RNA sequence: CUCUUAAGGUAGCCAAAUGCCUCGUCAUCUAAUUAGUGACGCGCAUGAAUGGAUUAACGAGAUUCCCACUGUCCCUAUCUA
RNA sequence: GGAUAGUGGCCUACCAUGGUUUCAACGGGUAACGGGGAAUAAGGGUUCGAUUCCGGAGAGGGAGCCUGAGAAACGGCUACCACAUCCAAGGAAGGCAGCAGGCGCGCAAAUUACCCAAUCCUAAUUCAGGGAGGUAGUGACAAUAAAUAACGAUACAUGUAAUUGGAAUGAGUACAAUGUAAAUACCUUAACGAGGAACAAUUGGAGGGCAAGUCUGGUGCCAGCAGCCGCGGUAAUUCCAGCUCCAAUAGCGUAUAUUAAAGUUGUUGCAGUUAAAAAGCUCGUAGUUGAACUUUGGGCCCGGUUGCAACGGGGCCUUUC
RNA sequence: ACCCACUCGGCACCUUACGAGAAAUCAAAGUCUUUGGGUUCUGGGGGGAGUAUGGUCGCAAGGCUGAAACUUAAAGGAAUUG
RNA sequence: GAAUUUGGACAAACUUGGUCAUUUAGAGGAACUAAAAGUCGUAACAAGGUUUCCGUAGGUGAACCUGCGGAAGGAUCAUU
């Protein structure tokens, strides 16, 4: 048969399951970033540990040391371009210092609130999930899309989606088929 | 000792649902428990409750 | 297994030949040939993946079965023939001759070279053997035997081959100092000067290796292959010249087109 | 020293005496020897399927009381009669003598759950149709 | 019991159990 | 709890070559068993060198079953001196 | 010597008396095909691996053999055994552990669908064939992304109310067009298709462990719950319900197995006076383990890598290659 | 023979514990999460059970070896106040 | 050159016997466990009313009793 399709989990469960600060702290979370569940916060943690581990087998290696310098520079590099570890923080070491939180603030759902395109995050998410925003060239749907910090600059509304161009909707449309007969004709 | 095996649960008046408007599923209902717990709403007692009495 | 396998799944093929993996269940099976099943490249692996010419199997066939494509000044008609190291692929329609060499990845390189150098082609001296009739003859890496050669051509020397009449123009001797192409291991596709010889009676023969830069690598005498000597190679090199940077001045190459 | 060898050839020993006190062990012992084949009316295996042969009532152990209502269910496996405890307020009623019943563990891996004596399984299906789903009015049994 | 007239009783079962074991064959 | 003896049959063993009832009861053996065997035992009337219980080997001893084998029989016939 | 393609006790003839073994032979078990690998995992490990690749073996159980380069072949044959089809009773034909599909077994697993277009394979061969394979059907195995609403106005004290307004969209549906071998679906879209947006989210819980109720009704050591501790006996925060609340969420619970937790298998890394555990004592073979000592120490060079220094070499002398 | 001082080896003892331990206590039961001097034996919750079975030794009594099914949320140690 | 046919080696399979393994019936016997506030006594925990316990041996309805040697885990760290 076919080479196997190769398959990965994204996230993983907390391993107590009812921790009140732990679970504050996730509720806190997914109200300020407009999170659907908990799998969101763990997805971004385990995004986060993998990230760690890779950075704490490179620290334990010796500096200059051909591998910790070639795939350190790439993590920070690809960090950085997300947007997660800043442009001052190029060290290896801050990338075991980051967070949950900047990651969360590079979501699309987080950049079109900050942008001023959403009244909030929730806005923000349904204006994702119903193709209201285009990142370039592109409508992207996915309130998670980790925007590259070139793209910033590009986070603007479709030529459809009728907020940033051509048509005027669909409801509108309903509405004005109905406002011609309550005008009276 | 059979022929009791009923002796609570069919003597129980079947009281009925309560019909309410529905809950907002989902994001909406993580945003509701939100406001709900960390606007600081008059839910305290002292430190903390999530149930009245 | 009761005979001669017939079928080669897909993960089982060569890995050099940058096979999809999810397009289908089997790879091309290099039919019996001059090279090697491993060490080989299929023509139609070479024409629908290596030059995007076909794009299907069906249209590699098509492209072979009008005499196109042409191993080492023969037609080859067979989907999966199994052309190698040092083999000339010239097809007259779209009119270029292509040399089969390994990149420094290890792979077998898109290598164009005009007519004029794609007339001959280089061969590994696998024997030297007395046949019938007490004619010397020399067994090349390709399978090829030549009669009458050269008395003075031993084993792991090359032969420059004509491949139109088939016979020894010149040779190249195995000592030290000549440049020599490696054909196998971890230094697939790496090239280099011979510094020295490790003999091992018994065991296998090893040979170090020093490329253009002064890196020097050891690596087993069956799978270098001598090409001339320094700065003068009896062939056309690929692109990069067998010097196998690192991966990070590798990244820097690449970080240099801004 | 600690009461083991400590020198560097001394694996053999090393290895031998941790397989000699592994057969301390109740897992490794049990799974070794294979209990759950031979022994363990389920042939290692998470359900088994039954016919129901008796209603019945054993008082629960102190200090407790309220008899449980079990049924004895003979396997079509292998053969054996378990006594099955059937988990609901009620949930007698919809399980009949002579009767297919699915049953699984009692989540104690032998060793009966709770102050019901002896019994070691729960009823998990009757007739084809789930226990929990004739408690509630989801689904109802087919006629028998 | 005491575990010296545990074992006592033990064994006086055991050479009951020999005995039984003998007379049949 | 009684009456009572010198002591009240202990360890064992048993319808046993010792049990009346009795062809005892249960099991096994068989189609069928007053037979045999294994158990049970308030045992008419078992039992400790009047030796108890058991025992490999041995036995022209008593007994039951099985295989083989056969005129013992079904059912007789024939031949020789 | 025979036999084999060939080595070889592979077989035979004669001869020798050897070969393995506590460093575990031989025998027994495996609900054992081996490996690549998988789960879990601070490190060390524990467990699993029928199964996408490699190797092996088998085609109901054995055995034998024809052809052929290659089979001890089974969608080849021959025989026996067990099954089992047909029959005009004379006879004849079998082998799904290929693809579908049926029965049986079970806790436990899909369509008697389309196609050679791709991947490749086979032949005399560019054409034919391929249940190999691909495509679709079933499918909450597992995995990925993530709809169930968003924003205003009014009253009340940022939030409360079946007080109300304008937008947005796909879930669906559907001209076409793309996709496809022909489709389906996805992507893209004409028109339709939101107001208790009924286009209504569930699965388990609220004594502790463990997030969440001395709320109300019911039951009264009953019914039942409860992994464990326990709760139920007319005052139930634990059962049956209503309301409310908590957890995870298109998933959640239950059972079994296994992993971590387990430093409760301990090499890292357990414990043995009294909790389980030092043999009654000594000898002793295998095993494990076993005191110290032989060129050190000066000096001169060349040359590396990092920042004159540090660190690393290689070469000479010094009784020394 | 005794006295004094020293010394090696031995049965012990007293005080203190740096230290150890759950504690009782311990100059070893210390030099152990700062975990490795060598080495043998044994244990892995409580019962069932040192039982059944097989082997072996024994005249026998018994010794050595030695399960499982099943069952159970404690059993147990040291110490404190009653 | 077919039928047939001699002798070989390879040998399925069947019959009988042997042996091993795994299930399984069984009169009766003898245990264990659970439940049961049944009967009989009160063996242990206080010097538990005979200190307890270990090994061994014998006896007795039952716990247990008794002899011999041992232990303190004793009810004694103690008579220069
Ligand atoms: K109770
Ligand atoms: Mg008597
Ligand atoms: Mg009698
Ligand atoms: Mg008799
Ligand atoms: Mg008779
Ligand atoms: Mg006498
Ligand atoms: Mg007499
Ligand atoms: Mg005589
Ligand atoms: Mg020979
Ligand atoms: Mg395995
Ligand atoms: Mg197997
Ligand atoms: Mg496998
Ligand atoms: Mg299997
Ligand atoms: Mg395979
Ligand atoms: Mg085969
Ligand atoms: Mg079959
Ligand atoms: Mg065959
Ligand atoms: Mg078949
Ligand atoms: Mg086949
Ligand atoms: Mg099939
Ligand atoms: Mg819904
Ligand atoms: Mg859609
Ligand atoms: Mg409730
Ligand atoms: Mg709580
Ligand atoms: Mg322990
Ligand atoms: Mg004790
Ligand atoms: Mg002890
Ligand atoms: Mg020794
Ligand atoms: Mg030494
Ligand atoms: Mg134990
Ligand atoms: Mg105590
Ligand atoms: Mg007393
Ligand atoms: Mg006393
Ligand atoms: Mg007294």
């Amino acid at each position: 048969p076919r080479a196997p399709r190769t398959y990965s989990k994204t996230y993983s469960t907390p391993k107590r399951p009812y921790e009140s600060s732990r679970l504050d702290a996730e509720l806190k979370l997914a109200g300020e970033f407009g999170l659907k569940n908990k799998k969101e916060i763990y997805r971004i943690s385990f995004q986060l540990s993998k990230i760690r581990r890779a950075a704490r087998d490179l620290l334990t290696r010796d500096e200059k040391d051909p591998k910790r310098l070639f795939e350190g520079n790439a993590l920070i590099r690809r960090l950085v371009r997300v947007g997660v570890l800043s442009e001052d923080k190029k060290k290896l070491d801050y990338v075991l210092a980051l967070k949950v939180e900047d990651f969360l603030e590079r979501r699309l759902q987080t950049q079109v609130y900050k942008l001023g395109l959403a009244k909030s995050v929730h806005h923000a998410r349904v204006l994702i999930t119903q193709r209201h925003i285009a990142v370039g060239k592109q409508i992207v749907n996915i309130p998670s899309f980790m925007v590259r910090l070139d793209s910033e600059k590009h986070i603007d509304f479709a030529p459809t989606s009728p907020f940033g161009g051509a048509r005027p909707g669909r409801v509108a449309r309903r509405n004005a088929a109905r406002k011609a007969e309550a005008s009276g004709e | 000792s059979l022929a009791r095996a009923g002796k609570v649960k069919s003597q129980t008046p079947k009281v009925e649902k309560t019909e309410k408007p529905k809950k907002p599923k989902g994001r909406a209902y993580k945003r509701l428990l939100y406001t709900r717990r960390f606007v600081n709403v008059t839910l305290v007692n002292g430190k903390r409750r999530m149930n009245p009495g | 297994a009761r005979g001669p396998k017939k079928h080669l799944k897909r993960l089982a093929a060569p890995h050099h030949w940058l096979l999809d993996k999810l397009s289908g269940c089997y790879a091309p099976r290099p039919s019996a040939g001059p090279h090697k099943l491993r060490e080989s490249l299929p023509l139609i692996v070479f024409l629908r993946n290596r030059l995007k010419y076909a794009l299907n199997g069906r249209e590699v066939k098509a492209i072979l079965m009008q005499r196109h494509v042409k191993v080492d000044g023969k037609v080859r008609t067979d989907t999966t023939y199994p052309a190698g190291f040092m083999d000339v692929i010239t097809l007259d329609a779209t009119n270029e001759n292509f040399r089969l060499v390994y990149d420094v990845k290890g792979r077998f390189a898109v290598h164009r070279i005009t007519d004029e150098e794609a007339s001959y082609k280089l061969g590994k001296v696998k024997k030297v053997q007395l046949g019938k009739k007490g004619v010397p003859y020399v067994v090349t890496h390709d399978g090829r035997t030549i009669r009458y050669p050269d008395p003075n051509i031993k084993v792991n020397d090359t032969v420059k081959i004509d491949l139109a009449s088939g016979k020894i123009t010149d040779f190249i001797k195995f000592d030290a100092g000549k440049l020599v192409y490696v054909t196998g291991g971890r230094n697939l596709g790496r090239i280099g000067t011979i510094v020295h010889k490790e003999r091992h009676d018994g065991g296998f023969d090893l040979v170090h290796i020093k490329d253009s830069l002064d890196n020097t690598f050891v690596t087993r005498l069956n799978n270098v292959f001598v090409i001339g000597e320094q700065g003068k190679p009896y062939i056309s090199l690929p692109k990069g010249k067998g010097i196998k940077l690192s991966i990070a001045e590798e990244r820097d190459r690449r970080r240099a087109q801004q | 020293g600690k009461g083991k060898p400590r020198g560097l050839n001394s694996a053999r020993k090393l290895r031998v005496h941790r397989r000699n006190n592994r057969w301390a062990e109740n897992n490794y012992k049990k799974r070794l020897l294979g209990t759950a084949f031979k022994s363990s009316p389920f042939g290692g295996s998470s359900h088994a399927k039954g016919i129901v042969l008796e209603k019945l009532g054993i008082e629960s152990k102190q200090p407790n009381s309220a008899i449980r209502k079990c049924v004895r269910v003979q396997l079509i496996k292998n053969g054996k009669k378990v006594t099955a405890f059937v988990p609901n307020d009620g949930c007698l009623n919809f399980v009949d003598e002579n009767d297919e019943v699915l049953l699984a563990g009692f989540g104690r891996k032998g060793k009966a759950k709770g102050d019901i004596p002896g019994v070691r399984f729960k009823v998990v299906k009757v007739s084809g149709v789930s226990l929990l789903a004739l408690w509630k009015e989801k689904k109802e049994k087919p006629r028998s | 019991m005491r575990a010296k007239w545990r074992k006592k009783r033990t064994r006086r079962l055991k050479r009951k159990r020999r005995k039984v074991r003998a007379r049949s064959k």
